[PDB]
């Protein structure tokens, strides 16, 4: 073998501790890079100009920032959508100052995360494994998409991505609900479905493969070691699981199938945070949650308030507040 | 199985179809005269759309005590005159 | 022994389309009511006179906007029972009083420990470990901490959730501006059990899927698949490998595996519950004080943080003067907080 | 500004170039079963 | 009834067209059915907008996707976008309903009625996935089909009436395009523009004349693609790189399907020449200006010095410099000052926004176009109620342009997901372990361990 | 309550005459002022110049007076500044520029008179709300 065969074969092979692959060949320095411009962003970075009205936040924990309230701060208004790499400033300093460390984490980040999910399909297909476990993922890296990239590009600017950091995803929430109405969006609705079912899901199967484990220890042991690594014999009795959960509820109301089972539990979080993301991803082109400002009406024509238009009074709060020195004129339209 | 006859063996039946053109229907149609005739609005003491405000007020008929809850609320329905 | 006890037992615990049992007395009459509050409510009830808001099909709201609503402030933490001194027996009364809302909790709170009883007695006919009514404790503590012991801590049930969808997100949205609910380390560690679940749900799910032994001709691959089987339908081995190498670390052990996806969701409610039950007192996670201190010093000092606050105050002011109405606010536009021209 | 611009536009291309050559190096037969797919 | 159950075929119902992967007759019924779907909606959807429309409120205004489309090809349309003949609509409709009528019919016949396979039958019309020099052949015939469109966007431009030009000198008016570009500096030049701000890749094609002599590059090349392709059999290097299989075909297809679907919804977004804003609303960073622009004409009629009026941030209120030093409208919009359009561009110098134009040029034309656009900003709920999310209930409005975007963004996420579920179903496929990993011979026990 | 003659009854002039709208016109008044005003006259306010409010003391102190439906109708004709110093029908909708406000060429003196006493009723029902903005949603 030559040197780039031997390369290629050390590349994709399958005796690697961690896999490398040709996804992985771009993955390692962008995640690499995009992690470690984050630590030093997080811990040193100076304030930003997020909102491009020359007034700085500070996200780091050197500048006055805790873990729950640090951040990268994302790139300035002033900016926008113009790439904005180290080499566009005239200094680091001036980098610093409009942010430029979130775009090239969330670039890095994205570009990586996407070869992430390639080098889920690439390891699968060289173990000889069905290929879909890079779909499953498809559903946290769309939604990160959405919130780095395609709500940006809807409303214009970098600055409107979400911070990276604890409160400045809270922030991102807020602002969000204000100008979108997302709780009253259906596919944040089947995104809630999604994880709160995943969470229900997670703890109902947990619990019933948990409570039909086959007795193969003693009391004085942890059950674990009833299971050996690699064994033929299935380790519960999914038999009896189903004759449980069937007179929980009803026989057909349960699943006796451990493949249907199993496809429930992968399909049922994805399909819903893939609505998320599409929430996110649609909003972000001002299409926005059911707005039944005033729908009731007596007889008369006095409006009489429904719930939704308590909903309105709270996300006019946070309308009328957020970012409170960037608007000179009377309607927010990004 | 459990013992019971088996649904679809029920609703693929004609005497299933018998009953139920008629029991369904006639559920459905009291459900609309309910409505339509206005005692939905006497049973749960819902406001129609003429009696959520008198012709002049503005200020919402809400409950302020406990205890005299009932009378207040009979005090504000005798005010839409 | 051969007594009536034992031949009602026999009966309740016949092998039938829908388990009655024991449980079952509790159960299926508070579920039932529960559930039947909740629907005639939502279809013909008011909630003008509680809150100043219609909340039915009847008066013209859509699925998303009706609900069962909160009684009045005024009623404290009355029981607000059909036959008590507030209704009097007056079912309409009850009604515009906001006895559906106790109505439909308290029968749900019994319906509820039904069904965790219904899990226990199950378990033990079919004899497996009760590990499902175990996992149930979490939602029990979530609807007993928000729907019960938080108003108990307000001053009335006014404060509870009232059961509807917007309702609901005006729960949220309280709980944002009002606690900054999103700051506390309780609600936060709910965050990762939920999300944490639903990845662990997605990925166990898909995983199994993909590595499957091939077990029949069939490209559709449900079928070939038999219940009374005593091999593993996927490779634990080829999975463990393919995590391994992806991700670092990898499950080995199925008995840890299905064990942590028990106890992770469950852990995330237990802990926000843990959150609910300091709010019922108003003991929120609302500041850090040296960001405070630092902020009210330096008018050029600025995080997410601070900047989330004047949000919060944002909310409480516009919010405020509708969504509690028994405070009879009046606040005049000049004292509204607002940024520039907005 | 310029050197670090040359020098990872240079970065990047070796590893895109890395990436295409590589896949293009006959990876349907990478595989641990049926590798005769041309 | 031939594999028409999973026993036979290996396919559940819910796979059910995976069944005619090997069956070219049927497969082309569903085919031609299915075309027929695309072109029945096409004609009822153009009848149902003709039906809805009112000529004197703008069509951004009424719900409209396809009429806007037929009027930037300068059908039906006159100065300012207004209506003048509302008979080109019509026929669009008529001709595309009528024709799917057509295709269904053809659609149906080879679906339930013709030969079930096209190989005994006929050696032209049959086909083998894995015959690589036939699919390159099939491939080739589509290629030029697809030039010959993109001549007959040309041939209108030129030849039959010209397009919708939101930019002509003196206002936006139907224009027949004489002098197309065909410089290879400019023309591809766009395809190696930067897609991040104030570059936009393709979709900051902002004149006619690119536009057409685009389409003339793009015919050629397509049809001397689909010649070459006749022509020639696959080279052994794409021969080692690709998957030959039906499965891994639809799988390029989906990627390449999502490419487009993500291109589209940026087009409509923030291109207002192909989606001329006289049709189809103004973009979000048109509105955003249009406001700024209002505000700024308000102002300074009452006597404001715009120029040197100061914000509360220090930054201008009305005009400040972008980071290159362009004069830009202030507060939010500074995010959008690569905002072009017809409206706006005579108060531009080469500085940027020049105040004595400012300070003295602004016609009424202008005022009206920048309320108009201010006060029709791609902002509105589902339910179609215009505005911000805290709006009362009054206006029925949610822009074509939000309508368009959305819509493609979800329709190209999901061929996303196609493409990844395809390519790697027929990669394991193609090696044999799509059905699941064989128990006497599974990989992974024939390696070393990792540690 | 309910929407009666009287709320239906307002000023037809300055002079003290008033005219009873009938409630299909009250319907068609809010239907044609959707259709030609509401893009900028939402809830009473005016979004171009919020300055300017619908509100019927604003219009009272208006040159010439448009708190009666002679005022709006001919407002809509041939609308003024506040102070009725300069015709603004090339910025502003009215009949005199259906040429360049399109939504104009089909209203008739009818459809005025209706959007005339939808702007005179709302406040009648809504209060501060007509003319208030968010702060009053
Ligand atoms: C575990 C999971 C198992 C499953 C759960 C099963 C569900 C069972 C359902 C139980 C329902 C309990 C309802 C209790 C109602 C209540 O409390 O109603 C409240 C009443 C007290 O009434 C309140 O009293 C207040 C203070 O009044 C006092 O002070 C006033 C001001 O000075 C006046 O002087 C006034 O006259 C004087 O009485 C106000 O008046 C309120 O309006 C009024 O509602 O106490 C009482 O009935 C009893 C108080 C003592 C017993 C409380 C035990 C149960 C509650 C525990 C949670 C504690 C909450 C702490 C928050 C953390
Ligand atoms: C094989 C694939 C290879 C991929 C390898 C990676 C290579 C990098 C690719 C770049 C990534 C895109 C980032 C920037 C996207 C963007 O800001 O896109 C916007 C641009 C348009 O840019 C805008 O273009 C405008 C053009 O309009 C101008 O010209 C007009 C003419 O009428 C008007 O006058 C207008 O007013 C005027 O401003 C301006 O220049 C704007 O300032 C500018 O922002 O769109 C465009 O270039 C084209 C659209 C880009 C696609 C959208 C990305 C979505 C992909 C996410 C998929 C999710 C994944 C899920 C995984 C699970
Ligand atoms: C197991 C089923 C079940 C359970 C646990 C409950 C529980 C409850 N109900 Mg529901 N209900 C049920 C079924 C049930 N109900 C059914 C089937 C109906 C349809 C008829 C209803 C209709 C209903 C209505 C309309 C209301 C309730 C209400 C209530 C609450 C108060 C009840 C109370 O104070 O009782 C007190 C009585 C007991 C606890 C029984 C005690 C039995 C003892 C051990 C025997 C002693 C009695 C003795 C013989 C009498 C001698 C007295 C003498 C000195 C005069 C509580 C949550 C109220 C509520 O929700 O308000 C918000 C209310 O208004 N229920
Ligand atoms: C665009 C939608 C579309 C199209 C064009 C097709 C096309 C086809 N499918 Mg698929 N399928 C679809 C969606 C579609 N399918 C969906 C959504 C599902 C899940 C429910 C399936 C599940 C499925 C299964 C399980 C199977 C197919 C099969 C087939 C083929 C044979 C059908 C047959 O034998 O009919 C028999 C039915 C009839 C004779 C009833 C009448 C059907 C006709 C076509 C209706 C025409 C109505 C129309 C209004 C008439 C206009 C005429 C006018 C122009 C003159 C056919 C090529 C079969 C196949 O693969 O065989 C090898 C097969 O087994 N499909
Ligand atoms: C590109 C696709 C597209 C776009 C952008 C539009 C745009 C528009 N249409 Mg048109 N239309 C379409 C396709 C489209 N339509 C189709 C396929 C039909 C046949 C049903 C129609 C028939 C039609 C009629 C009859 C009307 C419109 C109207 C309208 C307007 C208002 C829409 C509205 O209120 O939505 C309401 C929103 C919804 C109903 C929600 C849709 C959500 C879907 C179900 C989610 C899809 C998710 C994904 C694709 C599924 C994948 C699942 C996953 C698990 C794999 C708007 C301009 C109205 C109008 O104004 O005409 C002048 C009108 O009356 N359309
Ligand atoms: C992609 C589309 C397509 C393709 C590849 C085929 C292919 C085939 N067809 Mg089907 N069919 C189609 C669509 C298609 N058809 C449509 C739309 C209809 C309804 C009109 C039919 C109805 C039909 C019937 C009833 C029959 C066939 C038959 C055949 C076979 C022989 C055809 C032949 O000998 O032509 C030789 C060439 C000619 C006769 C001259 C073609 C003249 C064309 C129309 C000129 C115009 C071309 C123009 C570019 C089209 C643009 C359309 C575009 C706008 C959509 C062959 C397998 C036969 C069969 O299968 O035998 C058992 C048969 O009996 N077809
Ligand atoms: C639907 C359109 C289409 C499709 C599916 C194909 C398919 C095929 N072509 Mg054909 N071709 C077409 C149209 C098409 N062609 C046209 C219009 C022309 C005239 C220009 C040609 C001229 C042509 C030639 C000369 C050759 C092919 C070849 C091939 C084969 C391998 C192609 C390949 O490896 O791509 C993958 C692409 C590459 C390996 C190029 C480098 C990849 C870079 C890094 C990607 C950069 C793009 C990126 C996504 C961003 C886009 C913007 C960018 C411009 C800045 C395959 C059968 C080969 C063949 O075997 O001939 C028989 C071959 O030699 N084609
Ligand atoms: C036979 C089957 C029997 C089984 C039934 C068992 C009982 C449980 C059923 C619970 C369903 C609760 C939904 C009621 C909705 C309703 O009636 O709206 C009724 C409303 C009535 O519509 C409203 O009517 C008013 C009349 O004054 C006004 O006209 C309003 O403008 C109008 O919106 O319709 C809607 O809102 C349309 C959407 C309804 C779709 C529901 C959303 C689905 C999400 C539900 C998820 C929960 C899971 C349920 C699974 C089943
Ligand atoms: C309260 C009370 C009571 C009771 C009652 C009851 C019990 C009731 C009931 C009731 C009921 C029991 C009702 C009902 C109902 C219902 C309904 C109303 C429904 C519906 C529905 C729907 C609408 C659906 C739909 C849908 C869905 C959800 C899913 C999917 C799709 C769709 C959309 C189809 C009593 C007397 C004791 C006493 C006092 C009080
Ligand atoms: C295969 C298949 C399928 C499918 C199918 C299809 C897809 C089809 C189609 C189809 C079609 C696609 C069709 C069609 C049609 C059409 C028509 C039938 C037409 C017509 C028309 C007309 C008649 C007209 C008229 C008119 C005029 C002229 C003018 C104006 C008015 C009017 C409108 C009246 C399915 C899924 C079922 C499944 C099984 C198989
Ligand atoms: C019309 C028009 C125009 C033009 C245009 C043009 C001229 C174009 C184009 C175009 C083009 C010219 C394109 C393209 C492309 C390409 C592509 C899209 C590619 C791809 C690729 C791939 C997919 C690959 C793959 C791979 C790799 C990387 C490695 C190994 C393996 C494989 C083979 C798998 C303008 C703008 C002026 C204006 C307006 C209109
Ligand atoms: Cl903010
Ligand atoms: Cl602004
Ligand atoms: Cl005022
Ligand atoms: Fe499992």
């Amino acid at each position: 073998a030559n040197l780039w065969e031997r390369f290629c074969n050390w590349v994709t092979s399958t005796d690697n501790r961690l896999y490398v692959g040709w996804f992985g060949v771009i993955m390692i320095p962008t995640l690499l890079a995009a992690t470690i411009c984050f630590v030093i962003a997080f811990i040193a970075a100076p304030p930003v100009d997020i909102d491009g009205i020359r007034e700085p936040v500070s996200g780091s924990l050197l500048y006055g920032n805790n873990i729950i309230t640090g951040a990268v701060v994302p790139s300035s208004n002033a900016i926008g959508l113009h790439f904005y790499p180290i080499w566009e400033a005239a200094s680091l300093d001036e980098w610093l100052y409009n942010g430029g460390p979130y775009q090239l984490i969330i670039f890095h980040f994205l570009l990586g995360a996407s070869c992430y999910m390639g080098r889920q399909w690439e390891l699968s297909y060289r173990l000889g494994m069905r290929p879909w476990i890079c779909v499953a993922y498809s559903a946290p890296l769309a939604s990160a998409f959405a919130v780095f990239l395609i709500y940006p590009i809807g409303q214009g600017s970098f600055s409107d991505g979400m911070p990276l950091g604890i409160s400045g995803t809270f922030n991102f929430m807020i602002v969000f609900q204000a100008e979108h109405n997302i709780l009253m969006h259906p596919f944040h609705q089947l995104g809630v479905a999604g994880v709160f079912g995943g969470a229900l899901f997670c703890a109902m199967h947990g619990s019933l493969v948990t409570s039909s484990l086959i007795r193969e220890t003693t009391e004085t042991e942890s059950a674990n070691y009833g299971y050996k690594f690699g064994q033929e014999e299935e380790t519960y009795n999914i038999v009896a699981a189903h004759g449980y959960f069937g007179r929980l509820i009803f026989q057909y109301a349960s699943f006796n199938n451990s493949r249907s089972l199993h496809f429930f539990l992968a399909a049922w979080p994805v399909v819903g945070v893939w609505f998320a993301a599409l929430g996110i991803s649609t909003m972000a082109f001002n299409l926005n949650g059911f707005n039944f400002n005033h729908s009731v009406i007596d007889a008369k024509g006095n409006v009489i308030n429904t719930w939704a238009d308590i909903i309105n009074r709270a996300n006019l709060g946070m309308e009328v507040m957020h970012e409170r020195n960037a608007h000179n004129f009377p309607l927010d339209l990004a | 199985t459990t013992g019971e006859r088996p649904f679809s063996d029920i609703i693929t039946s004609v005497r299933y179809w018998v009953i139920h053109s008629i029991t369904i229907p006639a559920l459905f149609i009291a459900g609309w005269l309910f409505v339509s005739t206005g005692l939905a609005y006497d049973v749960f003491g819902t406001p129609r759309p003429d009696s959520y405000y008198a012709q002049e007020q503005r200020s919402i008929p809400l409950v302020t005590d406990r205890f005299e809850a009932k009378q207040q609320v009979e005090t504000f329905l005798e005010q839409l005159k | 022994e051969r007594g009536w006890f034992d031949i009602l037992d026999d009966w309740l615990k016949r092998d039938r389309f829908v388990f009655v049992g024991w449980s079952g007395i509790l159960l299926f009459p508070c579920a039932y009511l529960a559930l039947g509050g909740w629907l005639t409510g939502t279809t013909f009830v008011t909630s003008w006179y509680t809150h100043g808001l219609a909340s039915s099909y009847l008066e013209g709201c859509n699925f998303l906007t009706v609900a069962v609503s909160t009684p009045a402030n005024s009623m404290g933490h009355s029981l607000l029972l059909l036959w008590g001194p507030e209704a009097q027996g007056d079912f309409t009364r009850w009604c515009q009083l906001g006895g559906l809302w106790t109505f439909i909790a308290l029968h749900g709170a019994f319906g509820l420990i039904g069904f965790m009883l219904r899990q226990f007695e199950i378990a033990r006919l079919v004899g497996v470990r009760p590990y499902n009514a175990i996992a149930f404790s979490a939602p029990i503590a979530v609807f007993v901490s928000v729907f019960l012991i938080y108003p108990l801590g307000q001053s009335s049930w006014f404060f509870a959730p009232s059961f509807g969808v917007a309702a609901i997100f005006r729960f949220l949205l309280f709980f944002q501006g009002f606690h900054n609910w999103t700051l506390n380390p309780f609600h936060m560690m709910g965050v990762a059990g939920v999300l944490g679940g639903a990845l662990l749900c997605a990925i166990h799910g898909a995983t199994v899927e993909n590595t499957l032994f091939q077990d029949g001709e069939g490209a559709s691959t449900f079928r070939a698949f038999n219940p009374t089987q005593a091999e593993e339908t996927y490779s634990m081995v080829t999975a463990n490998r393919f995590w391994s190498q992806i991700f670092g670390i990898a499950f080995s052990n199925k008995r840890w595996l299905h064990f942590f996806m028990l106890f992770v969701p469950v852990t995330g409610l237990w802990m926000s519950a843990i959150g609910v039950v300091g709010l019922a007192l108003n003991l929120r996670s609302y500041d850090f004080i040296s960001q405070e201190i630092r902020a009210a010093e330096d008018p050029e000092f600025e995080t997410f943080y601070t900047k989330n606050l004047l949000l919060n105050e944002g909310i409480r002011a516009w919010m405020a003067p509708q969504d509690q109405p028994h405070e009879n606010f009046v606040f005049p536009e000049e004292v509204l907080p607002r940024g520039n021209a907005l | 500004m310029e050197t670090l611009k040359i020098t990872v536009y240079i970065v990047v291309t070796f590893f895109v170039l890395l990436f295409v050559f590589g896949f293009l190096s006959g990876d349907p037969a990478r595989n641990p079963k049926r590798k005769d797919l041309e | 009834a031939t594999n028409r159950d999973q026993e036979s075929s290996g396919f559940a119902w819910w796979a059910g067209n995976a069944r005619l992967i090997n069956l070219s007759g049927k497969l082309l019924g569903a085919h031609v059915a299915h075309a027929g779907l695309i072109v029945f909606w096409a004609g009822a959807m153009t009848l149902f907008e003709l039906a809805h429309f009112i000529p004197e409120k703008p069509m951004y205004e009424q719900g409209l996707i396809l009429i806007p489309h037929i009027a930037t090809l300068g059908w039906g349309v006159g100065p300012g976008g207004e209506v003048v003949d509302t008979f080109p609509f019509f026929v669009v409709g008529v001709v595309h309903l009528i024709s799917s009528a057509v295709l269904g019919f053809g659609g149906v016949y080879h679906a339930i009625r013709g030969p079930e396979t096209l190989e005994e039958y006929s050696s032209f019309f049959g086909y083998d996935w894995k015959d690589k020099n036939k699919m390159t052949t099939i491939l080739g015939f589509h290629l030029i089909v697809l030039g010959i469109g993109a001549l007959l966007l040309v041939a209108k431009a030129m030849f039959f009436g010209g397009l919708y030009d939101t930019w002509a000198p003196g206002g936006g008016d139907v224009r027949v395009i004489t002098n197309p570009t065909l410089d290879p500096r400019v023309i591809f030049g766009y395809l190696l523009k930067s897609p991040f701000g104030g570059e936009g890749w393709i979709v900051s094609v902002n004149n006619l004349e690119d536009v057409v002599g685009g389409h003339i590059w793009i015919g050629l090349i397509c049809i001397a693609g689909g010649i070459w392709h006749i022509l020639t059999t696959p080279f052994g290097w794409a021969r080692r790189a690709f998957i030959w299989s039906g499965e891994a075909y639809l799988s390029y297809s989906l990627g390449a399907l999502s490419m487009m679907g993500f291109i589209a919804t940026c087009f409509v977004w923030f291109n207002n020449t192909v989606y001329p804003s006289e049709f189809y609303g103004p973009t979000g960073p048109e509105a955003s200006q249009a406001q700024a622009m209002t505000f700024l004409i308000r102002d300074q009629k009452l006597g404001a010095n715009v120029g040197s009026a100061q914000g509360p941030t220090g930054l201008g209120k009305y005009l400040m410099r972008s980071p290159t030093g362009e004069i830009i409208f202030g507060g939010e919009t500074m995010r959008f000052w690569d905002f072009r359009g017809p409206w706006l561009e005579p108060l531009r110098g080469p500085n940027g926004l020049d105040l004595n134009k400012i300070k003295n040029d602004i016609q009424p034309w202008q005022e009206r176009r920048a309320a108009e656009y201010m006060t029709h900003a791609p902002l509105g709920s589902l339910n179609s109620v215009g505005g911000v999310a805290t709006e009362i209930n009054s206006v029925n409005f949610v822009s074509p342009r939000s309508w368009l975007a959305t819509s493609h963004f979800v329709l190209a996420f999901f061929f996303l997901v196609g493409h990844l579920w395809h390519a790697g179903r027929a990669r394991a496929a193609a090696a044999g372990f799509e059905k699941g990993i064989d128990r006497e011979s599974e990989p992974v026990l024939s390696m070393p361990s990792l540690d | 309550a309910e929407l009666t003659p009287e709320v239906l009854t307002v000023p037809l002039n300055s002079e003290g005459k008033t005219i009873t709208l009938t409630e299909k016109q009250y319907l068609e008044g809010k239907r044609l002022f959707q259709y030609a005003c509401a893009s900028c006259h939402v809830g009473g306010i005016t979004k171009t110049n919020p300055s300017l409010d619908l509100r019927t003391e604003t219009l009272a102190l208006a040159t010439p007076p448009r708190d009666n439906i002679e005022g709006l109708v001919d407002y809509m004709k041939n609308p003024t500044t506040y102070d009725g110093e300069q015709e603004i029908a090339e910025v502003h909708p009215s009949l005199r520029s259906a040429d360049i406000f399109p939504k104009m060429r089909n209203l008739t003196e009818k459809d005025l008179v209706a959007i005339a006493g939808h702007i005179l009723v709302e406040p009648k029902i809504l209060g501060d709300k007509w003319g208030g903005g968010k702060v009053y949603y």
